């Protein structure tokens, strides 16, 4: 068990996840196999949240389950869980949350660019240069919708994108350094 | 029923008394005249001394005469900083407001001259839970970036999916 | 469903919540389950 | 169980979203052999 996995588990842990979990990893640091009824004790946190965050856990696979059943001296039947964090899994899910982040931005921004510009207040919804080109008349002299029967202006729909491409900017400059602690964990 | 509802009136008395303020140790015999527990009998009293004194938590005994004990309890608030440090360290958890609140006057004051370096949470029975702060490593997690993160959902995920996906972007 | 998972809500709430939007849309496709609760109108009539 | 799905070789829940890509996994040949038209 090389420092280095550690390292990287704890930073990526502690700085791009949630406290209430990290809470829980440390446990999982300090033993490497525990009972769930000892993680609840080393918690002290109510059943119901633990088990919504248990949830969350087994949906993210973070840390492996598995279930152990021995006899009892009382021998009533008795029901044990166990789980144990694995570096390997946790690597691939850990970098599969940070390379979907990216797919979301790119998604975002094709949309921006999918809205259509006309928008006319009269109508309340976005128009395609399509129809707004064929509402028009070569007689009139004016593009119009035929329907509302008032002008269109593109100007509104600049003004939101400009914003999303500030955000993004932030974003690279916040994930700069995680990356780094990446490549020593491939080292 | 018989000697129960009385040693629960002595450590009563014992917590009236640290409200009163009195440090120094009083003897049993004293705090029975006090309590009007001369009636009750002389063996259940023994019985208290050897047993349910030396059980009880915040009993001590010094010097053959037993009374609380004032390191138990927070008497300073930079001592519940290190103790809170302390039980950080060696995963004890958090400790009760309401304990902390009986045991020291003015905790909140306490807690406001904490400001960052404590955190505490709420709970359905409105105690409030006290953590100490990491010195060592400070992080500053935005809004929108957990929201990011909050939609992408790896149980959606399928593991030899994950595989493939590196696999497939050539790394 | 759609505000739950936006805000991060406990798991076992989403997971009762997917459970009833999946007996909703069951339901709708046929309300004739076997074993299972019929979806009145508010006024016992059953939903057709 | 009702409208619920269980897969039990220990037991664990079956969301609708695994069979969904688990489905979108399987590749167009295998539909023919599940004598299910792909397209
Ligand atoms: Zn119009």
């Amino acid at each position: 068990v090389p420092a280095a996995l550690k390292r990287l588990a704890k930073y990526v842990i502690r700085g791009f996840y949630g406290i209430e979990h990290a809470l829980a990893l440390d446990i999982l640091i300090r033993n490497s196999c525990v009972k769930e009824e000892d993680m609840l004790e080393l918690l002290k946190f109510d059943r119901k949240q633990l088990r919504s965050v248990l949830n969350n856990l087994k949906g993210d696979k973070f840390i492996k389950c598995r279930m152990r059943v021995e006899t009892a001296a009382d021998g009533k039947t008795t029901r044990h869980n166990y789980y144990f964090i694995n570096y390997r899994t946790l690597v691939n899910v850990v970098k599969y949350k940070l390379d979907h982040m990216r797919r979301r931005i790119e998604t975002d921004e094709r949309d921006s660019t999918n809205r259509a510009s006309f928008k006319c207040p009269v109508c309340s919804s976005t128009f395609t240069d399509l129809e707004a080109n064929q509402l028009f008349d070569p007689m009139t002299g004016t593009f119009r919708c035929t329907f509302c029967h008032t002008e269109v202006e593109e100007d509104e729909s600049a003004m939101p994108k400009k914003d999303a491409r500030t955000l993004l900017a932030r974003f690279n400059e916040q994930i700069e350094p995680i990356y780094a602690l990446l490549r020593e964990t491939e080292d | 029923g018989y000697k129960f509802g009385v040693l629960a009136k002595i450590v009563n008395y014992m917590k009236t008394r640290h409200q009163r303020g009195d440090t120094h140790p009083l003897t049993l015999d004293e705090i029975l005249d006090e309590t009007q527990h001369l009636d009750i009998g002389l063996k259940q009293k023994q019985w208290l001394m050897t047993e349910a004194l030396v059980n009880n938590p915040k009993i001590e005994v010094i010097d053959g005469k037993y009374a609380f004990k004032p390191k138990y309890n927070v008497r300073d608030k930079k001592a519940l900083l290190r103790l809170l440090d302390q039980h950080d360290q060696r995963g004890l958890g958090g400790i009760l407001l309401e304990d902390i609140e009986e045991a020291l006057p003015n905790s909140q004051k306490a807690v406001k001259a904490l400001g960052d370096q404590i955190l505490f949470v709420n709970r359905p029975d409105k105690k409030k839970i006290l953590f100490f702060n990491d010195k060592s490593c400070q992080f500053s997690v935005d809004e929108e970036f957990q929201k990011l993160w909050r939609s992408v959902t790896v149980d959606s995920m399928d593991e030899e999916k994950i595989e493939e996906y590196l696999k497939r972007q050539g790394i | 469903l759609r505000r739950n998972e936006q805000n991060g809500a406990a798991a076992h709430v989403i997971a009762e919540d997917v459970k009833l939007l999946q007996f909703h849309v069951a339901t709708m496709v046929d309300n004739e389950l076997p074993g299972l609760p019929r979806a009145m109108q508010k006024s016992g009539r059953p939903l057709k | 169980s009702g409208l619920e799905l269980y897969a039990e070789w220990k037991k664990i829940l079956l969301s609708p979203e695994r069979v969904h890509e688990i489905f979108k996994r399987i590749s167009d040949e295998e539909c023919f052999v599940l004598g299910m038209e792909p397209r």
